[PDB]
């Protein structure tokens, strides 16, 4: 049974564990230190030292000389190095290319900075509170007279919204979102303050010891009396509050009463997570986790909940297995199939993970047929799973933790030290994709932002044949890639990283703000996709010239006129194009178009003639120029007409011409015209006949019949309104 | 997919796509402002009554040039109700002249296709910032026929055919961005029905590239896991399987037929007069819904000889019987009251002399030198319309395969002569297009004459659509399901008979003779059957056909009847299919001859 010792206060049992295990064993230990949640910092003579749980040396930020004194270090959230100075702030982004990013008071000659902790800063001189909102200093509360009087730099403390601070008297408040004060006990002595996560605020005494643990003002929570001051008041996660006497970390409770977990060696550090208490030693790290409800009934002495029977009827089917099936009968194997799973997750060592996944397992397949989704099951598998894999690359999280701050979470703790295989693995495990995306970029990031005499033709390659193995898309943003190449000045290659991504509106668009337009216009020919191509000429030609759209076009869309036919409606820009351009014959019709669109041919018809003179290569050419020739005769000489016969036409055809001539009537110009012009013996006839029928009974036709056969004689005269007199034609045919 | 290809859904989709999208934007009094060759689009899914109940829109507006002096009139009842534009920037990548224009003298909705995988502008930023961009989803709703589904994109707002523009120059690119919107709209019924394309069988250059267009956009959005999924799961009526024909046609293929004078009731309605968007006749209108008039359902294709007796039958029907179904007995017979009345009268009828002649050309009957009086006699002795000879001086061309240098010269003078100088340049674009041409990127274009077609498809004997002639986009689709067509006048090396799966095997061999090319007809097959659907199909059986028709370039509403009159002799002769006509429009003789210029 593992509940060797499980202590209990008053109803809950604590148990403490081993996590990892440490190779300092040295000053290193007494030396300054700094935890966030998988590595330690500790300052060895000039050469300060980031240690993994498992006494792996992961970086080595070497002090660059001094240049300015270092008080205090710490991590934020995403275990970057905080190295506070009394001038300014300088935290970590980069370990093998070190990029300290200095930030600057506003005006670093007067006050100077005092504490720093998680975020909020609180100069010396005047007692002033700041917050780290990035690269400056967004300030959140304003100076006053007899603001505070902090005895000395541990009389505060902040987690995420309370920024309680303990002044000699009272006890103040401020908040982060509005900075105001909140002034909560008129009277008080107090000399320390450990706020957690949650908000449970700690106090203490030193004078008589008075740990005074609340959740609010006007409300005590625990009053104990301890005996010797403490070294080191932690946070057991939310519930509990230790201590650190020697080597004797007593975890305080309810009433009363505690808890003493006597350790080999002796107790320098602890760091307060979500639902731990981690101890460090000399040689090896503890974890004061709180026993959960699923292991308290499993695992407890002499237990007779669901959870626990399940596994004795487990560990009775090796030789008593026709007595180990009544067991299973006998309780209700519902709760005992999830206790095992809810508390298996728990469990560090990896003996009791397969027991008492082997227990739910056993005892899951004795229920009904749709009990119970088996999806429980197989997310704890890979949670454990995921949970042991961390272990073997120096992180150790818990279940609390590793939901806390999901895969990225993780992901970015690895990042940072530049172990982008072990990140490559994990995302695999965890069956993911989109952190597979997050991990590449990155990757591809850093090498275009690192080695910069790397010749372009070989590390093409490198980014191409990592990515070939890595299976995925929609994450892999080479377009990101293409800007970190960009702003390398390594453009070359990047055209080539931007034509190896699959969606083409990015590919089309990156090629467009790398000026590489000619390529980028190129390649969206293949797309085929005519809505983009076309909101590309028209974006290009915001910011091109009106000539160099016109190199580009002929150049690269000679046989494709697409641009053209979106401005269809401007006959201007059309006109002189087609000219520079020198195609002829499709200028024409554009000449052709306006005659039409204005209903004025002839305004433009000797223009269009004289452009089907300057192509000769053609047949068709040298037929249209002559129905042009042949109606530059018709043109000329309806003047003529007009200047012996006192009528207009302007305007008309041959056809109509010739019709006119019959109204009035004439002997010789009509017969002028068919000789002259080439006009068939059929087609007078007929012309002056419809004429001459609707010349109100003209009778000619009789001194007109001296080659249509003599038959449509009737039926002109008799299919319309000249019924009468048809006789004639009767008997003459 | 068979209770899930229900075209009626797809009309009433639409209109809740309009209406939610419509509410959202505000809820006070609004004035839409439609674009003009969108505004017979929405008339069609739903009426003014409908609009105004559940959408707070009072008044609809034109971009046209009146909306000037208007707009500041539309200013004041802007005020008073809100100003929403809608337009349709699909096939013309430019937004109306008007609508930019009157942005600065004194809220825009863009149709749009429905996202296929998630699920232009910068003109505009010029005019000014905080613009609104509500996307319309839109689907090819049924209009005319419960299988026939039009997605208008034969024609922009210059109301230029597409596929022959007028501006010769711009056929490479005027083309090509209609192939790239037929890919667009296929994608929004295949996703929406969530269908799976069998083998899919192409006639002509063009239609390869729709094709491959499609296949490229459906490959990289579906895999294997995701196409096995999608059959099981959704039903497949556990009967035969998965079977999904995408015969795809251009109009160059059978350029004869829309040069032909229809014969159907909805086609001469179409061939007096010009159809739009809605299919409503402009000068006198009434609801031409298949929905709505039982009616013209059962009269819209039917030989126009037959309309007026059978209206017989149905006038004395309602005798023995509604006061609705009254109004619409009278309608259509007074529909074939105005039409029969204009047909022996107008161009001194003329109507009858017209089709006994076409004939004359279609066996090859008219001889070399009859061209001169038969022409000249149609001009002038019965003085009609000069598209209606230009519309068959084009067929006299394509059915002997040229002309004689004697006549060809001839006759574009003759027309030069009657028409001016302007019809030197629509027989020039006529020539270049291959309607008209003589013995002296490459699309494809008819090479045989008439002659050879009449003796081999059997198009001269089922032939009511027309003046006695099968069109020959029938027989190119039924030479796929049915070779008793060949097997009769061109036999011998039939592989079978009756298929239920499109083939295209021993006829690249004809095509070679018929279109100049033997590479013209290609069936890329999809998802190769038991590999992949049967062992699909099989999963879920144990654990009728949907044959898409897509016209590339339009279809005459001869060929439409003419499919269904196909799709009932292949039912009885074991081939059961049903055929669901996507196209793009509907082109005509005199749509034609507006364009080419």
């Amino acid at each position: 049974n593992p509940s060797f010792d499980w202590e209990r206060l008053k109803d809950v049992f604590y148990r403490s564990r081993a996590i990892g295990e440490l190779k300092w064993p040295t000053q290193y230990e007494e030396f300054k230190c700094a935890l966030s949640l998988t590595v330690i910092a500790v300052e060895i003579q000039d050469f300060i030292q980031v240690y993994n749980y498992f006494g792996q040396l992961l970086g080595k930020i070497n002090l660059q000389r001094i240049h300015e004194d270092i008080i205090k270090f710490e991590f934020d959230k995403d275990e970057k190095l905080i190295l506070v100075t009394k001038s300014s702030i300088k935290i970590v982004k980069g370990w093998s290319p070190l990029t300290i990013e200095s930030v600057p008071l506003q005006d670093p000659t007067i006050d100077t900075i005092w504490d720093y902790h998680n975020g909020i800063m609180l100069l010396a001189k005047s007692r002033d509170i700041y917050k780290l909102n990035g690269n400056e200093w967004e300030l959140l509360y304003e100076n006053k007279d007899k603001k505070y009087n902090l005895l000395t730099k541990n009389h505060w403390s902040c987690n995420d919204d309370s920024i309680i601070l303990l002044d000699v008297d009272h006890v103040y408040q401020v908040s982060t979102s509005n900075g105001a004060l909140l002034k909560l006990i008129t009277d008080s002595s107090w000399h320390k303050v450990t706020i957690s996560s949650r908000g449970f605020i700690c106090l203490y005494n030193m004078k008589d010891n008075k740990l005074q643990i609340f959740r609010d003002p006007a409300r005590i929570l625990m009053e104990h009396n301890l005996d010797s001051t403490p070294d080191d008041i932690c946070w057991c996660g939310n519930d509990t509050v230790a201590c650190s006497f020697e080597d004797e970390i007593k975890l305080y409770g309810p009433d009363g009463l505690y808890v003493t977990f006597w350790y080999p060696f002796t107790v320098t550090n602890l760091r307060a997570e979500v639902d731990g208490l981690k101890v460090i030693t000399t040689e090896k790290i503890y974890f004061l986790s709180r026993v959960q409800p699923q292991t308290s009934n499993i695992f407890r002495i002499g237990s007779t909940e669901p959870g626990a029977m399940l596994v004795d009827s487990f560990s009775l089917l090796e030789d008593h297995a026709p007595k180990a099936i009544e067991i299973l009968k006998n309780f209700v194997l519902e709760k005992g199939v999830l206790d095992c799973i809810a508390a298996a997750i728990d469990e560090f060592e990896p003996k009791l993970q397969k027991m008492l996944l082997n227990a739910a397992s056993y005892g899951k397949a004795s229920l009904q047929y749709k009990s119970f989704d088996a999806s429980i099951f197989v997310n704890a598998c890979n949670t454990i799973k995921l949970l042991n894999c961390f272990r073997s690359f120096g992180i150790f999280l818990t279940v609390e933790e590793y939901r806390c701050i999901s895969l990225k979470g993780v992901i970015d703790r690895l990042l940072k030290y530049h172990r982008y295989y072990e990140c490559i693995q994990i995302c695999k495990l965890a069956n993911e994709r989109f952190l597979l995306g997050y991990v590449f970029t990155e990757w591809a990031k850093d090498k275009i932002k690192g080695s910069p005499d790397m010749e372009d033709d070989e590390l093409l390659d490198k980014i191409k044949s990592r990515l070939s193995v890595i299976d995925m898309t929609d994450t892999l943003q080479m377009v990101a890639v293409a800007k970190v190449a960009y702003l390398e000045g390594r453009f070359q290659l990047s055209r080539n990283l931007a034509l190896l991504e699959k969606n083409e509106e990015a590919r089309i668009e990156q090629l467009y703000n790398l000026d590489d337009d000619s390529i980028a216009l190129k390649e969206c020919i293949k797309v085929q996709n005519y809505s983009l191509t076309i909101s590309l000429l028209i974006a290009l030609s915001k910011k091109l010239t009106n000539s160099q759209l016109t190199k580009l076009l002929i150049i690269d869309m000679f046989n494709n006129p697409l641009y053209l036919y979106y401005m269809r409606m401007d006959k201007a820009y059309l006109y002189d194009f087609y000219r520079q351009t020198d195609r002829f014959i499709d200028l024409a019709h554009v000449l052709l178009q306006q005659g039409k669109e204005q209903q004025s041919l002839h305004s433009f018809l000797p223009q269009i003639k004289d452009l089907y003179s300057q192509v000769q290569n053609s047949e068709v050419v040298n037929n249209t120029i002559e129905q042009l020739q042949r109606q530059e005769k018709l043109w000329i000489y309806q003047e003529s007409l007009g200047k012996r016969f006192a009528i207009s036409f302007t305007n008309m055809t041959l056809d109509q011409t010739l019709s006119k001539l019959i109204e009035t009537g004439q002997d010789k110009q009509v017969k002028e015209i068919v000789k002259k012009f080439k006009i068939s013996e059929k087609k007078l006839y007929h012309l002056k006949c419809k004429t001459l029928v609707e010349a109100k009974k003209f009778d000619e036709l009789l001194q007109f019949a001296q080659p249509i056969g003599y038959m449509p004689f009737y039926t002109y005269l008799k299919s319309r309104g000249h019924m009468d007199k048809a006789s004639p034609y009767v008997n003459m045919i | 997919m068979n209770r899930f290809w229900n075209t009626k859904k797809f009309s009433l989709t639409n209109a809740d796509g309009l209406c939610a999208t419509l509410n959202e934007i505000s809820q006070n009094d609004e004035v839409l402002v439609v674009q003009p060759s969108v505004l017979p689009v929405l008339n069609s899914l739903l009426t003014f009554q409908d609009l105004t109940q559940s959408t707070p829109v009072r008044k609809i507006t034109l971009l046209d040039d009146q909306l000037s002096d208007d707009l500041p009139s539309a200013l004041g009842s802007v005020p008073q109700m809100d100003l929403i534009f809608l337009i349709d920037v699909r096939t013309s990548l430019r937004l109306p002249p008007q609508l930019l224009d009157a942005a600065q003298k004194h809220h825009i909705i863009y149709c749009r296709w429905k996202p296929s995988f998630q699920n232009i502008e910068s003109q505009l930023k010029e005019l000014s910032n905080e613009y609104t961009l509500y996307p319309w989803d839109l689907l090819p709703f049924p209009q005319i026929d419960e299988n026939v589904l039009l997605t208008h994109s034969l024609y922009n707002m210059e109301n230029v055919n597409m596929y022959y523009p007028n501006l010769r120059s711009l056929q490479s690119a005027t083309e090509s961005i209609l192939v790239d919107d037929m890919v667009n709209s296929l994608q929004s019924l295949i996703f929406e029905t969530n269908s799976i394309i069998t083998n899919v069988v192409s006639i002509g250059n063009l239609s390869k590239r729709c094709s491959h267009l499609l296949k490229k956009r459906i490959d990289e959005h579906q895999t294997e896991n995701d196409l096995f999924i999608k059959g099981t799961l959704y039903g497949e009526r556990t009967n035969c399987g998965l079977e999904m024909d995408l015969i795809i046609l251009e109009r160059n293929t059978d350029p004869i037929t829309p040069l032909l004078t229809q014969l159907t009731y909805a086609g001469i309605l179409d061939d007096l007069y010009e159809f739009n968007s809605g299919i409503k006749i402009k000068e006198k209108d009434m609801n031409f819904n298949y929905k709505e008039d039982k009616i013209w359902n059962d009269l819209k294709f039917l030989n126009f000889g037959s309309i007026g007796p059978q209206l017989n039958k149905l006038a004395k029907e309602l005798q023995t019987q509604l006061q609705q179904r009254q109004a619409f007995l009278k309608n259509h017979t007074t529909l074939s009251s105005d039409v029969l009345k204009v047909v022996e009268t107008e161009e001194y009828g003329s109507f009858n002399k017209i089709l006994e002649l076409e004939l004359e050309i279609l066996m090859g009957n008219t001889l070399n030198n009859d061209i001169e009086d038969i022409i000249l006699e149609l001009q002038y002795q019965y003085e009609v319309d000069q598209k209606k000879i230009l519309r068959l001086i084009c067929l006299l061309s394509l059915c002997k395969n040229s002309l004689r240098e004697k006549d060809y010269e001839y006759l574009r003078t003759f027309m030069i002569d009657s028409w001016g100088i302007e019809k030197c340049f629509q027989l020039e674009s006529l020539a270049e297009l291959g309607f008209f041409t003589s013995k002296t990127s490459k699309s494809t274009r008819l090479q045989k004459e008439y002659r050879y077609i009449s003796q081999w498809f059997n198009t001269v004997p089922a032939t009511f659509a027309y003046s006695g002639v099968v069109p020959l986009t029938m027989r190119l689709v039924q030479m796929l399901y049915d070779r008793s067509i060949l097997f009769h006048n061109y036999s011998s090396q039939q592989p079978f008979i009756l298929s239920r799966e499109p083939r295209v095997s021993q006829t690249e061999d004809l095509i070679e003779q018929l279109y100049g090319d033997s590479h013209a007809i290609e069936e890329s097959i999809w998802v190769p059957g038991t590999i992949t659907k049967k062992i699909n199909a099989s999963i879920k059986s144990n654990n009728e056909d949907i044959a898409l028709v897509v016209f590339l370039g339009g279809v005459t509403m001869g060929e439409i009847a003419i499919m269904k009159h196909l799709q009932k002799i292949l039912g009885k002769k074991g081939i059961n299919k049903r055929f669901i006509i996507i196209a793009d429009g509907l082109i005509n003789g005199t749509r034609i001859m507006n364009s080419i210029s």
